[PDB]
RNA sequence: UCGUGACAACGACAAUGGAAGUACCUUCAUUUCUCGGCCAGACCCAACCUCGCCGCGCAAUUUCCUUCCGGGGCUAACAUCCGGUGGGUACUGUGCGGGUUUCGAGGUCAUGGGGUGCGUGAGUGGGCGGAAUAAAGGGUCGGUGGUUGUGUUCUUCCUCCUUCCCUGUCCGUGCGUCUCGACGCUGGCGAUGGAAAU
RNA sequence: GGAAUGAACCGCUUAGGGAUAUGUGGCGUCAAAACUUGUGGGCUCAUUCUCGAUACGUGAAAAGGGUGUUGGUGGAUAUCCACCGGCCCCGA
RNA sequence: UCGAAUCGCCACUUCUCUUAUCCGGUGGGCUGCCCGCCCGGCGCCCAGUACCUUCAUUUUCACAAGAUC
């Protein structure tokens, strides 16, 4: 629910003809807003891959794939996102989340943060759950031991907004004003 | 302020001998100083009276060497053909915060003149000021919600010393004496607290069987 | 379905009843409270007559948009409340015509009161004022 | 950032904080009271005569909710309220009542 | 510090969600700042995402493990009774009590006014009595100053 | 261009100017005075615009859920993870609905009315009158033979009966050439005055 | 109508007026709007012409450096080497 | 002389300090769990929850036609 890129398979073809009768039905594994970035990101995939073009293809599906449950789990996204100046530039990370979808999420957000990448710069390769034991970044295997336990300090406790007072008394929750 | 003899005579007359407008007096101790002028300048459009005390406890993000570096960079600004004309730089902790109030006010119109009026700003807490009701605070500029603990902050007192202000040992000296008697008070009249206390407390027991069972569904018994 | 030429037709809202305690908003007799009565022949006001003991409200003609009709209701099966007539108030010191049909009602709508079995806290409730508070919201309310 | 346009006004109420506060609201009536400086005609000027004063008053209605913060607009019948009036007290009353 | 511990097996209040003021137990963490909540003897409050920011942690924890079932955490509840035990507390019994008032009909809005005046009646007669003797008031004790100074001249 | 009497005020933004109100002045105009072309408030009909609450279709809900094993992993276990076994039968999408044999409310100082009352001042209404009482048009079940498509039988859709379940049917009112005019109920103010109102 | 300001930029193009909704641009105060919105993530500390923050707008910056801090890639050993990014600092 | 706008008040609030902090203080047992100990208020229509008690014709809104100064 919170995380946007939903998960969007797209399965097509090259329009039937002579010449090439019977042509290979492919599959695209793309995480999108809505099906309509989803498509559009197909077909660039397509016409740099198998030099097919959608005005000579046709799509047959986008459905929208569903996950397993609500743990918590490990997740390996092995990402790339293009700049001048450097080219291509290929990388692995490892998250924390629920989903797939969420994963991914979190990574777009963090290539923008600690690299500027804007979405239509980057690529994904493959996201995929990893076990515990195998996983190689200490910011994520900190949380794997049983009996972990921390605090929560340095907290700002934000009231609900009916209550929200303006001034209020020194020793007392009198809301002098609002 | 100072009635002539035209409101002395005036009171005597018609019989009126005391009155004190609706006014909200404002603890000015831990308070980050941009935060509290802009919610103090716009309550002040909106038709209030404020007082403010303990002008010398206001917070600046940032260590005094750079917050005494960005004054020193404003005194240096002087109308140069004539200084007694151009911009004044006043140096009190209650001077700087009027000053910061006035630059977030259209101040060039009679509404923001009148606006501005309407603010006093003492130092410490002055022995008009002491007896006359609760202070109160701004929770949205308190800086234990603003700063991160790790993050040095500056005093607006000691930043205002060692750039001209000449008065902090007479503010110290002043809000020493005024603990003490406040203190001496607030420890006397504890026997009248826990009478009260001990009154209404026994009250039940006393009240109708009903009073006290509608005090109990609603939690306050 | 009832015609609007007829005139039982009547267009008030479904919380204003005969039976139910009002408060007054506007008025002489502002933030006191009232027991509804009856609706006037066409669609016209309610008769509203608090029992004059409690509120010292007499029986008089008011807006329903000029009350906040609350969720006690009292039973008025006894009461007749067929002598209120719009000519009665149209006739435009108290006569004593007037008197006898204020007091000969005050005595219904009174015992009518007592045999509800919170009749003793309904009694103080009518007698008490509604005001608007330094620091309370009437819009966070349920009445 | 042009200017103001002054048919309406922004009015800001005690305990509303809200849309929703705001909302319920709509419809109320709306006066401002100030005073002249001589005793003019009023309301039952013949039938009270202990209500001839120089108190007087602008009525106006609140048409729907500004921003999200329970701020109303308010519509003062035809004319405008003066502008000597920003600052100072409005009251707003509870009729016509949808309770 | 004196904080109470983030871990498994800790009860939570929510503050500011749709399920405001709502309590259940922290079953598992997903990062720094992520926890998943879940009470099984209470309408709602199924498994479910919640930011470390809209909760707070209270003194009751129970014994589980992390990742664990359904039915093995009401098992757990129970045998603790650690529901029971947080109802009783001042903290619960002051949102239940503003609830209360929130859904007040105005008829008991106005049984709590009696109620309060009743009180406040009486402790203002319980503390009479007790400043006559062994005077504490403002005017009790200034009288016994007034009567010693009078004593002399009449 | 200047003097004088009365008055209005006014800091310093040079004045002048525009818009919208207000406070005091009016040798101005128009209306009313026992009905009013004055000021307010509520109500009705039509129209337009909103909010609550309740729902539907689609393989969207199976790259999924649950049990019993073999790996693997942690700690004694469980869990994250990978292969198999038998059961399956609030959920991250998309297109839409709901007042008249009645689904609950709100607003128009942002609209027109004679505000059903006289005559040609044309209530058109599933809404106003009269009649009648499931009227044709849908949702499931069980059978019934033609059809689309996988795979070497079952899967859709049709037409034809059988069970229950839901909803709402028919009729009716042109003017003797054309146009403009007609402003209900309640209170305040106004009874000829250096009067009210615009 | 917006970019504080500007013939030419952005939006839109113009009879006299109401209601509703938008565009560009915005919602700490000046100044209408988050009375300082989120029950969203990260990164950054900037001492003397004073860190940074609306394009056109060279309406001001380069080569070259810094484990200051936060990320990647490729090799040895159960920490070391080489290279490349982000923000900040010197060059100024 | 003055007709005016404003509509809570208190000798229980009117002392101080912290926010990585026993949020009322405060000890003990085995680096987080467990176990003990002691101590804002009034105000909204009988001076008070209880019997009793004048409200009008100001007969449908209008500055509260009433208060404070
Ligand atoms: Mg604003």
């Amino acid at each position: 629910v919170r995380p946007h890129l939903r998960h969007y398979c797209v399965v097509g073809r090259e329009t039937p003809s002579e010449k090439n009768p019977q042509p290979t039905v492919y599959k695209f594994e793309v995480f999108a807003p809505n099906f309509v970035v989803a498509k559009s990101r197909f077909w660039r995939m397509m016409r740099e891959k198998n030099k097919v073009k959608s005005t000579h293809g046709d799509v047959l599906s986008c459905k929208v794939v569903k996950d397993r449950k609500l743990a918590a789990r490990n997740y390996s996204v092995d990402i790339a996102y293009y700049s001048q100046r450097c080219g291509y530039t290929h990388m692995v990370k490892e998250f924390r989340d629920v989903c797939k979808a969420g994963a991914v999420s979190q990574a777009y957000n963090d290539l923008a943060s600690r690299h500027r990448a804007r979405y239509h710069n980057i690529e994904v390769l493959g996201v995929k759950s990893i076990p515990n034991h195998e996983v190689r970044r200490l910011n994520v295997a900190q949380f794997h031991p049983h009996n972990l336990s921390f605090p929560l300090l340095q907290r700002r406790v934000k009231a609900p907004r009916k209550d929200r007072v303006i001034f209020v008394k020194k020793n007392s929750k009198r809301a002098v004003v609002a | 302020v100072l009635p002539s003899r035209r409101s002395l005579n005036r009171s005597s007359r018609k019989g009126f001998k005391k009155h004190r407008p609706d006014i909200i007096v404002i603890d000015l101790k831990d308070h980050v100083l941009g935060r509290a002028a802009a919610i103090v300048a716009k309550q002040l459009l909106l038709g209030k009276k404020i007082t403010v005390v303990r002008c010398e406890k206001l917070t600046i993000a940032g260590s005094e060497i750079r917050n005494k570096i960005k004054y020193l960079q404003f005194l240096r600004k002087r109308k140069l053909s004539n200084p007694k004309l151009g911009p004044f730089h006043h140096r009190s902790p209650s001077d700087v915060f009027i000053r910061t109030v006035r630059s977030m006010l259209p101040r060039y119109t009679k509404r923001g003149q009148r606006a501005l009026r309407q603010l006093v700003a003492y130092e410490g807490v002055p022995v008009n000021v002491v007896r006359t009701g609760g202070r109160v605070v701004i929770p949205k500029a308190q800086r234990h919600n603003c700063y991160r603990n790790e993050r040095r902050f500056t005093v607006l007192g000691n930043m205002c010393k060692h750039v001209g202000w000449k008065y902090s040992d007479v503010v110290e000296k002043l809000e020493a004496a005024r603990i003490e008697k406040s203190g001496r008070h607030h420890k006397k009249m504890e026997k009248v607290r826990v009478a009260w206390k001990n009154a209404r407390k026994e009250a039940l027991k006393k009240m109708p069987q009903k009073n006290v069972e509608v005090l109990k569904k609603f939690g306050l018994a | 379905k009832v015609s609007r030429k007829s005139p039982e037709y009547s267009t008030v809202r479904k919380s204003c009843k005969p039976g139910t305690i009002a408060i007054i908003l506007a008025g002489r007799f502002r933030g006191r409270r009232a027991v509804i009565l009856k609706q006037l022949p066409k669609n016209g006001p309610l008769v509203i007559s608090g029992p004059m003991k409690y509120s010292g409200v007499p029986i008089r003609r008011i807006d329903s948009r000029y009350i906040i009709a609350t969720s006690t209701r009292v039973d008025l099966t006894g009461v007749d409340t067929s002598a209120i007539t719009p000519e009665i108030f149209k006739r435009e010191t108290v006569s004593d015509e007037r008197a006898q049909l204020q007091n000969a009602i005050d005595t219904a709508l009174i015992q009518a009161i007592k045999k509800d079995p919170l009749g003793k806290e309904m009694a103080g409730y009518l007698h008490s004022v509604f005001t608007i508070k330094p620091g309370d919201a009437p819009h966070r309310l349920k009445w | 950032l042009h200017g103001q346009n002054k048919n309406t006004a922004l009015v800001r109420i005690e305990n509303v904080n809200t849309t929703e506060d705001a909302k319920w609201y709509v419809g109320k009536r709306v006066c401002y009271v100030y005073h002249g400086y001589k005793i003019k005609r009023c309301v039952r000027w013949s039938k009270a005569p202990a209500r001839r004063s120089n108190t007087r008053a602008i009525w106006g209605r609140i048409t729907r909710p500004h921003g999200t913060s329970g701020t109303v607009r308010v519509k003062f019948n035809g004319s405008s309220v003066p502008a000597s009036a920003i600052g100072r007290r409005i009251r707003v009353y509870l009729y016509p009542s949808r309770i | 510090v004196k904080a109470n511990y983030i871990r498994a097996g800790r009860l939570v209040r929510i503050l500011r969600g749709p399920r405001q003021n709502r309590v259940g137990v922290i079953v598992d963490i997903v990062d720094a700042n992520r926890v998943l909540v879940e009470n099984p003897c209470e309408q709602k409050m199924w498994r479910h995402v919640q930011n470390l920011k809209n909760v707070e942690p209270l003194k009751f924890c129970v014994s589980i493990s992390r990742n664990c079932s359904t039915k093995a955490l009401k098992e757990a509840l129970e045998s603790k009774k650690v529901l029971e035990k947080y109802a009783a507390t001042k903290s619960a019994v002051r949102i239940a009590a503003k609830k209360a008032f929130a859904e007040s009909t105005d008829f008991e809005r106005y049984q709590l006014r009696v109620a309060k005046r009743s009180r406040a009646y009486w402790a203002r007669k319980i503390f009479d009595d007790n400043d006559k003797k062994n005077p504490v008031s403002w005017h009790k004790v200034a009288l016994k100053k007034l009567l010693k100074n009078a004593k002399k001249v009449d």
